[PDB]
């Protein structure tokens, strides 16, 4: 939930899938919400 | 809480915030007071004398009579025609936001009046605590409580 | 010898039901065969399966329709790609890896209007059908994109009968002003999208009208050195503007479709606006020797782009009007093939139609058309051939040619030009190709043509096509076989008899609406004997009139060239069958759009007009994949389907 | 000269300070090139560009040709800016947007829409035959020859109005035509009806073009008058109908009651009824009625709920104008709260129809109201105060705060909410935990030194940053912003006491009542927030809190400000987070009859967190049955009406007093509690008793090569420093017929060097917003002015500048745009409509005035008053003249008395010259009504002299020659009025 990096990508239907960061942490993009192939970064998530 | 004594020596006119504001009656050891009985001032300050009238309400219908008040130190001679009453500011808040008045006669009634605006709540509750202690257990009159 | 011929499409549409023809041949006993689309590689799971007989009462030619079922695929991380087509019988099992494609579909955004401005609402409604162009009842997602990037609405609608009215988007009294983009998709199954657009515009008072009228929309060699331009402008209470100062800004343009310009501050020249009208002459040479450029030679598809500021002299007002653009035209004339496969048949006259087309795309009669050639045999030997000419047809637009080459020729490069009496040789419209002989290890030929496409085909209508084979091993052919594809389905297949007496045989194809807007033909016969089989094949396009298959049709009644407000009249809709219509009343002003059946027939997996470097290569431009016991060389990586070339 | 231009912009064609370059070279005759970017806040290149192009631009301006400036304004303005989308035509709704069955046939029958238009109807055919779109068919709605007015917003009583409009015609022949008006009573025209609209005179329009129509006309009578406008031609008759807004005189003011209903004495003490007196306000504009509307609601929310639900509109802060981003998410604040509570206490049973699609609208309202401010979003997700200005994080924070709120009932993109919060706690936050302001927006004017003033409104923005984050967490939960949330809430506990001012104290106590509420300074600061708190009555029946220390101040307000309800608003959110529900109840009752007719407050902040506090209150306290009799009557006059108010209905439509009358509200044993709010709306013909907190001076000047000047400085409260207001409008209204020109409006703001942040032309008025009023200097926009159509006896117009949040600091001011004197005489005819509706003074010495006459005039039961007096002095206020006179003999009373020989008042409208009366000099003076105002302490009579009011001149002596018989017969009248009593 630090420096790892994750990306938004489509798939083979068009959905936009988020992938990259582990189990408690939530990918922040900070690209314009058109952006399909776009890189983020992982925070730490409450609990 | 803080302490309760305020504005030393009490002058009349001070408390009643030298003429300016209005004051309402919020406790009173007398049976007879007046439904929500309002004190206003109704003319400039000549000699020691004031004009004040005041407004309360009988059932549901307001009245507003005429007085004069010759303000003596803390002392008050108010008047209206033929009627006379003796009145002595015993205590004033800080702040002139309320005091409590005593009223002679046989049984000498005590009152509490404050600003018609509103007052600090401390130098309320002192004006109260200052009331309580003069009437001494005796059955207090809410004229601004009667639907005013 | 026996042999097999499986078609199928290209590719495989993921829900599409996609229709498989099988087709054999030296069998005289009946047999069955399992024709199936499995799981690659491994054939664990059957996507679908059909069992067909072929017998003499079946001509030994049968078709099955399978579908992939979406729901069968799996999602997200490692989705399938590929599934195996498999034919099984008593005599042969044979299989080949097909890519599959999630696009199924055409989504259409409609908007009232194309250009909004703040605190309106925009009324939006998606007419939606699956691969077959029949009502997809799928549930659709819009989403709305501010020109920002910003994804600012997302609603999802159920469909019942193919359209699909999604809430009126409300723009907000203070919006983001640009383009607004509206992409609509399907929320399950399919990769399907569609895409709209409109714009937001914020509202300014204008002072006065201001009008630009150029001399012509194009700018040729007659008006490269004189250009005029009328400037008009007139109070929006129906009076001319009496004076103005008007400045004329002018610019050199790439594409009207970038914003991007480049100003000329040599020809800002300046006049008065008189009584409303004010003129002047833009000198295209002179001003273009700046910035480069010089000659007409150049700028050619380039844009001369206008600016004028009119600064009304009474009340110092000042409005702006703009020209985005005016073409400059080298030729008048563009020149375009019209049903001539480039590919050369060895023995068989090779024609060529050129077509002539104006600036606005219109066939242009009456334009003499020259025709030169070079060939290229097998001993690199080339051969520089006698120029032909011909005349433009008036009544169809055409020029056609007949070509008779050397049967060793393999290369055939030739060049078109115009030759119209009042054009100089640069200002001449001029066109190069480049056609390539059919390759056959057997010397054996097939080409096919119609009788002639003009006119277009009509539905109910027929096709009488000629099948000329040149080949040893004439008189030993059976028959001749046929495939006929619409809109990426194989819709009819057959088999006809081979007279004995004659080189052609008319085979007559009713054309019918399944047929609409385009069709592709696919003829071949089987030379057989030793060594192995072989497929001689050749394919043409067919353009059909574009006829709904339930007509629509709407008339005011009464009819009027002008109506008064507020006037009660009837719209009276009458359509072939029973049939869902979706109205709509727009004030035209805004458009200063759509076409269906073009956008339609990007199903269509064949490209050009037809044929092939060899056999393989015919099916491959038809859009088809076939499995054969006979020869199946094709080129290499040969898997997506054809491109569309471009020039 | 195009060289020294051509290497200008050569300069900076790819410059990274391009614009500085473009909007430093504009003209600016009235500041220096150093003075306007002294206001240049995007760094010091951007101002040595700006500062070079400017002194450039000056020097070659230099007796320059128009030719040489126009050609100039060609090489700047095409290379330097990029573009901007905009559109000079309107286009109208699209209609007929709907799906049919057609069963091979089907014909359906319309009304074409009023326009000229060429309509185009596309029709698309979906079947299991795949799609068919039909030819797309024409429908041209024209009009060869048509009428069209050009009538003004509004209208000032008694100005003389030309009402402009044009006849078109697109035939390509010329025709006839006359165009006739609509006489209405009220408006005074100077011809006279004939058969009753006036009169038809025939000219000719030319083939394709038009013809000027232009009517004259004078309203004598306030409100809305319909006029109608006749095109009559050999070939037809058209009929245009038209509406005139005819508006007083003066300065509009509005004042406000509330009154809360509680006949069981659930929430406090029983309250079932209440009386509103008839006041007449002192400088009242002469013959214009109290306006008063009455408002009578079912629950504390009942009045937002009437808002929202009733969709005549609405905006419940519609005195503040737009602008700001604010404003868009005020817009949805008061669908949010209804929404809330319609929601989490489910009364969706309130609707007698169905309760689902109710909330569908609502739910929908609710988006489009929270898609307002996306413009105001900058590419980082962080927010501007003005579109296309810098990031604020103070509206950021705010916009943190709505979107957050939405968010439970609409979901909001939560990649967008997690970069505007990163956005605050990754750049904006200091080492200390306070956050920092990135524009130079100023929301707010606190008092104190620089340093002092620092360290206030540094609390106050971490504070409103820390509520901001707190309402948007759970959408976007990270321990970053955790922290960050944890160093703020140090940062506050640590520098709230000793408090610097009720209003940042009520805030921080608010901004830590969110997260952890067992610290012990936190409860420290809750305790001095209490002990701030201010009663009415005792035991208390209000509680309230006054943003200033006691200890600084101790005086009582008499009057609520935004200040007031919005630091009480936070100290009621504090207590409700805090459980402490026997400390709410005068509160709520005091922030609920604070609350106004539509259910906003003062400004916006109070506004929200008002609102929020009184639902928040309606959702923690049970709900109690509705079920009164609600009998509004007036006291010496008939009943208005009642109406029984259940939860069936409670939202009621409101009712306008329109009687003279004292209103009583009052109601029998009941269950549940109402809010009675009664809003009076006067107009004024002063504003000297009033306090302004602003200097401010408007002229109209001639210009070289008619403009505005309006100035305004601010006048720093006590203790408050010289660094000028804060967030302030500057409200110019235009006098009738006087149009502005736009263009210089936004040169003032478009530029960098913008002097103004904002501009806005509505309903004729001028409305320009700013970060700040400096109290060191004047601030001045200028602006040209230009006449539309001819206005005579034109009425003055106002000059307000007062500050967004406070609205209490104010200043309104009286301005002409014309400079016309004299009003000597109007000479014969055309002249019944200015002399229509005041006194004609009488022949001087006329001895044929016949004693009978005379009487029979007094003895009219129409005629008030009559009696004689004698005028002492005379004075002219703004539209009118008052005349101080002595009562001398008083002949006739027939409502209020007056004493003899006490002061009495008349007033006649300016605009009136037979009337003129002389100081000094006896007078007999008759008419009806008069005006009883309550000044000092005592009462006033004031008079108005219009028509039926028979004046006569009147010496004392009897040298007049031939008037010793003239006094003879007046004496004669006077002795016999008296002793009959008619
Ligand atoms: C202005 O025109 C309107 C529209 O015709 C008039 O309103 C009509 O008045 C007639 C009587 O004169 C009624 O019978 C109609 O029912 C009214 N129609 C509507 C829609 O209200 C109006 O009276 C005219 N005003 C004047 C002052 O002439």
């Amino acid at each position: 939930c630090e420096e790892v990096i994750c990306h938004r990508k489509l798939n083979h239907l068009g959905e936009r899938v988020t992938s990259g960061c582990p189990t408690g942490c939530l990918c922040v993009i900070r690209e314009p919400d058109n952006v399909d192939n776009a890189n983020g970064t992982c925070y730490a998530l409450m609990s | 809480e803080s302490d309760c004594t305020g504005s030393e020596p009490v002058d009349a006119f001070q408390a009643f915030s030298e003429g300016k504001e209005a004051y309402v009656l919020v406790r009173s050891t007398d049976p007879k007071a007046r439904d929500c009985l309002k004190g206003e001032p109704a003319g400039e300050k000549q000699d020691n004398t004031l004009p004040v009238m005041m407004t309360f309400k009988q059932g549901t219908d307001w009245a507003s009579t005429d007085w004069t008040f010759t303000l003596d130190g803390a002392k008050v001679t108010a008047t209206l025609g033929q009627l006379t009453q003796n009145r002595e500011v015993v205590y004033d808040s800080q702040s002139h936001h309320c005091h409590v008045d005593k009223v002679e006669k046989e049984v000498p009634d005590y009152e509490m009046w404050m600003l018609d605006a509103g007052g600090l709540e401390v130098e309320v509750e002192c004006c109260r605590q200052k009331l309580e202690e003069l009437a001494s257990g005796r059955n207090q009159m809410y004229p601004h409580l009667k639907d005013c | 010898e026996q042999t097999y011929v499986i078609s199928a499409p290209k590719i495989f549409r993921v829900g599409a039901s996609e229709n498989i023809v099988i087709q054999v041949y030296g069998y005289t006993e009946a047999f069955d065969a399992t024709i199936s689309i499995k799981s690659y590689p491994d054939k664990k799971f059957s996507y679908s399966s059909g069992h067909v007989h072929l017998s003499s009462e079946n001509k030994f030619q049968n078709s099955a329709i399978l579908t992939i079922q979406p729901k069968q695929l799996p999602g997200g991380q490692n989705p399938v790609s590929y599934v195996y087509l498999e034919v099984v019988s008593k005599h042969f099992s044979k299989s080949k890896r097909m890519p599959i494609t999630y696009d199924n579909g055409f989504l259409f955004i409609h908007t009232d209007k194309p250009v909004y401005t703040p605190d309106q609402s925009v009324k939006v409604r998606v007419y939606s059908l699956n691969d077959d162009l029949k009502p997809a009842k799928r549930e659709t997602v819009l989403t709305f994109i501010d020109p920002e990037g910003s994804e600012v609405d997302m609603v999802e609608e159920i469909d019942h009968i193919g359209i699909i009215s999604f809430p009126d988007f409300k723009i907000p009294s203070n919006p983001r002003y640009g383009m607004w983009t509206i992409k609509a998709k399907y929320k399950e199954d399919f990769s399907t999208t569609g895409t709209a657009y409109f714009e937001v515009k914020e509202y300014v008072l204008p002072h006065f009208s201001v009008s630009i009228e150029p001399e012509y929309n194009f700018i040729g060699y007659k008006n490269f050195k004189n250009f005029e331009i009328t400037i008009k402008a007139r109070y929006f209470y129906n009076k001319v503007v009496t004076e103005a100062d008007v400045y004329i800004t002018f610019g050199i343009r790439e594409d009207l479709k970038d914003d991007q310009k480049e100003m000329m501050q040599t020809a800002m020249q300046n006049t008065m606006l008189i009584n409303g009208i004010a003129q002047v002459t833009f000198d295209s040479e002179t001003a273009v020797k700046e910035l480069s450029y010089y000659s007409l030679e150049d700028l050619n598809n380039k844009y001369l782009y206008i600016a004028v500021t009119v600064i009304e002299s009474t009340g110092g007002f000042s409005e702006e009007a703009e020209i985005p653009g005016i073409k400059y035209v080298l030729s008048p004339y563009k020149l375009n093939l019209v049903a001539t496969p480039l590919f050369l048949k060895p023995g068989i006259p090779y024609p060529i139609k050129v077509q002539v087309k104006d600036s606005l795309d219109q066939l242009v009669g009456g334009v003499p058309v020259t025709l030169n050639a070079q060939t290229i045999d097998v001993n690199q030997e080339t051969s520089d051939l006698d120029p032909s000419k011909s005349v433009t047809r008036v009544d169809d637009g055409v020029a056609s040619f007949v070509l008779n080459l050397p049967s060793g020729v393999t290369v055939l490069e030739f060049n078109v030009k115009t030759d119209a009496p009042d054009l100089p040789e640069e200002n001449q419209a001029r066109e190069g190709y480049r056609a390539i002989a059919y390759s056959s290890l057997s010397q054996s030929y097939l080409y096919i043509d119609w009788t002639d496409n003009h006119k277009a085909l009509l539905v109910g209508e027929h096709l009488n096509i000629i099948v000329t084979p040149k080949s040893p091993y004439i008189d030993k052919i059976t028959h001749y076989n046929y495939l006929i594809l619409s809109k990426g389905k194989i819709i009819h297949f057959g088999t006809r008899e081979k007279f004995s007496d004659a080189s052609y045989q008319s085979i007559n194809i009713p054309v019918t609406q399944n047929m609409v807007p385009s069709s592709r033909l696919l003829v071949y016969y089987i030379v057989t004997g030793e060594q192995t089989a072989e497929l001689v094949s050749d394919s043409v396009w067919l353009n059909i009139e574009e006829k709904c298959g339930n007509q629509l049709q709407v008339h005011l009644s009464p009819d009027a060239d002008a109506y008064s407000p507020g006037q009660t009249v009837s719209l009276n809709m009458a359509t072939g069958m029973d049939s869902w219509v979706a109205l709509a009343a727009v004030d035209s002003a805004v458009y200063g759009l759509e076409r269906v059946f073009q956008f339609l027939e990007k199903s269509d997996l064949g490209c050009g007009a037809g044929g092939g470097l060899n056999n393989a290569n015919v099916f491959h431009l038809a859009g088809l994949t076939f499995l054969t016991n006979a020869n199946a060389d094709d080129s290499q990586e040969n898997d997506e389907p054809c491109k569309e070339i471009l020039r | 000269l195009q060289k020294k231009i051509e290497e200008i912009a050569a300069k900076y064609k790819h410059s990274v300070v391009k614009k500085c370059c473009y909007d430093g070279a504009c003209v600016n005759n009235d500041e220096t090139c150093e003075q306007r970017a002294a206001r240049i806040s995007l760094g010091p290149r951007c101002i040595k560009a700006f500062t070079e192009c400017c002194v450039v631009a000056s020097q070659l301006r230099a007796n320059i040709s128009h030719k040489d400036m126009q050609l100039g304004r060609l090489h700047m303005k095409t290379l330097l800016p990029v573009s901007k989308p905009e559109i000079r035509s309107y286009f109208p709704e699209s209609w007929l947007w709907e799906v049919h069955l057609v069963p091979r046939r089907k014909q359906l029958q319309f009304a074409l829409p009023d326009s000229l238009t060429t309509w185009e109807i596309q029709g698309v055919g979906i079947s299991n035959t795949g799609i068919c779109v039909a030819d797309t068919v024409k429908a041209k709605v024209f009009k060869d020859v048509f009428l069209e007015m050009n009538i003004p917003y509004s209208v000032v009583r008694g100005e003389q109005i030309q009402l402009k409009g044009t006849v078109y015609n697109y035939r390509t022949s010329g025709m006839q035509f006359c165009v006739k008006m609509s006489a209405v009573e009220g408006i005074c025209t100077s011809e006279s009806p004939v058969i009753k609209s006036s009169k038809c005179v025939r000219q000719k329009v030319e083939g394709s073009s038009s013809h000027l129509v232009t009517f004259t006309v004078l309203p004598l009578e306030i409100g809305l008058h319909n006029i109608n406008f006749s095109l009559e031609t050999w070939f037809g008759k058209e009929i245009l109908v038209k509406t005139l807004r005819v508006v007083p005189e003066g300065v509009k003011r509005e004042s406000y009651s509330g009154v809360t209903l509680d006949p069981r004495g659930i929430y406090g003490t029983i309250s079932r009824r209440k009386e509103f007196p008839y006041r007449i306000p002192l400088d009242l504009v002469p013959k214009t009625e109290i306006k008063r509307i009455l408002s009578v609601k079912g629950l504390l929310v009942g009045e937002i709920l009437s808002a929202v639900l009733s969709q005549e509109g609405i905006n419940i802060l519609t005195h503040l104008p737009k602008g700001s981003a604010e404003a868009e998410l005020m817009s949805v604040v008061p669908v949010f709260y209804v929404f809330h509570y319609l929601e989490t206490g489910n009364h969706w049973n309130i609707f007698h129809s169905d309760p689902l699609i109710e909330k569908q609208k609502l739910k929908k309202k609710l988006k489009e109201g929270m898609l307002s401010i996306m413009s105001y979003r900058n590419a980082d997700y962080s927010y501007s105060v003005w579109k296309g200005g810098s990031a604020s994080t103070w509206l950021t924070a705010f916009a943190l705060r709505v979107l957050g709120q939405v968010n439970k009932y609409v979901e909001q993109n939560q990649n967008s909410i997690c970069n505007s919060l990163l956005w605050l706690v990754e750049n904006y936050q200091l080492d200390n935990g306070s956050f920092k302001e990135n524009s130079q927006y100023q929301p707010i004017k606190l008092q104190g030194t620089l340093p002092v003033e620092a360290r206030e409104n540094s609390l106050y923005l971490t504070a409103f940053t820390v509520i901001g984050i707190r309402k948007a967490f759970d959408i976007c939960p990270l321990v970053k912003i955790d922290t960050a949330l944890i160093k703020a809430d140090n940062f506050l506990l640590e520098n709230t006491l000793p408090a610097q001012s009720t209003f940042t104290l009520a805030i921080s106590a608010y901004a830590l009542s969110l997260g952890d509420k067992t610290h012990p300074q936190f409860r420290s600061i809750v305790s001095a927030l209490k002990r701030e708190a201010l009663v009415k009555g005792n035991p208390p029946i209000y509680r309230f809190w006054k943003d200033n220390l006691q200890h600084k101040d101790s005086s009582v307000p008499n009057t609520g400000t935004a200040r007031m309800v919005e630091t009480t608003a936070y100290a009621l959110l504090t207590s409700l987070n805090l459980k402490d529900i026997n400390y709410v109840n005068p509160v709520i009752k005091w922030l609920s009859e604070e609350q106004r007719y539509g259910g906003g407050f003062y400004s916006t902040q109070d506004t929200i967190n008002a609102i929020e506090g009184l639902t928040e209150y309606s959702l923690l306290v049970k709900q109690l049955r509705l079920s009164m009799d609600i009998d509004v009557s007036y006291k010496h006059k008939g009943a208005l009406h009642n109406y029984k108010m259940t939860d069936k209905n409670f939202l009621g439509r409101p009712v306008e007093v329109l009687l003279n009358d004292d209103l009583i509200v009052s109601t029998g044993f009941g269950s549940g509690l109402a809010t009675v709010h009664v809003t009076t709306v006067v107009h004024k013909t002063s504003t000297s008793e009033e306090v302004c907190s602003f200097y401010l001076k408007i002229d109209t000047q001639d210009i070289e090569a008619k403009r505005i000047v309006a100035c305004a400085s601010y006048k720093p409260s006590r203790e408050e420093s010289s660094s000028g207001s804060s967030h302030a409008v500057m409200d110019i209204s235009l006098p009738t017929g006087i149009s502005a020109n736009e263009e210089d409006l936004k040169a003032l703001v478009e530029g960098v060097d913008q002097l103004f942040t904002d501009y806005q032309i509505k309903d004729g008025h001028v409305i320009l917003q700013l970060n700040s009023i400096p109290s060191s200097d004047f601030l001045c926009v200028r602006f040209r002015i230009f006449e539309l159509f001819e206005v005579g006896f034109l009425s003055p117009a106002t000059f307000t500048v007062y500050e967004y949040h406070r609205p209490d600091k104010q200043c309104t001011m009286f301005y002409s745009t014309s400079n016309i004197k004299i009003q000597k005489v109007c000479e014969g005819a055309a002249c019944k409509c200015v002399e229509a509706d005041c006194g004609q003074m009488q022949e001087e010495l006329d001895l044929t005035i016949s004693a009978e006459t005379r009487k029979q005039t007094a003895c009219k039961p129409e005629i008030a008053y009559a009696y004689k007096v004698s005028i002492t002095s005379i004075t002219v206020e703004n539209v009118f003249v008052k005349y101080k006179a002595t009562l001398l003999d008083i002949y006739k009373t027939g409502e209020a008395v007056a004493e003899k020989d006490s002061e009495i008042t008349f007033i006649k409208k300016v605009t009136c010259t037979n009337a003129e009366l002389v100081k000094g000099r006896q007078y007999l003076i008759m008419g009806k009504e008069a005006l009883q105002i309550k000044y000092n302490f005592s009462f006033r009579y004031i008079y108005p002299l219009d028509s039926l009011t028979w004046i006569e001149y009147w010496p004392r002596d009897t040298t007049c020659s031939s008037c010793q018989a003239f006094l003879a017969n007046l004496d004669e009248f006077a002795e016999d009025i008296f002793l009959n009593g008619c």
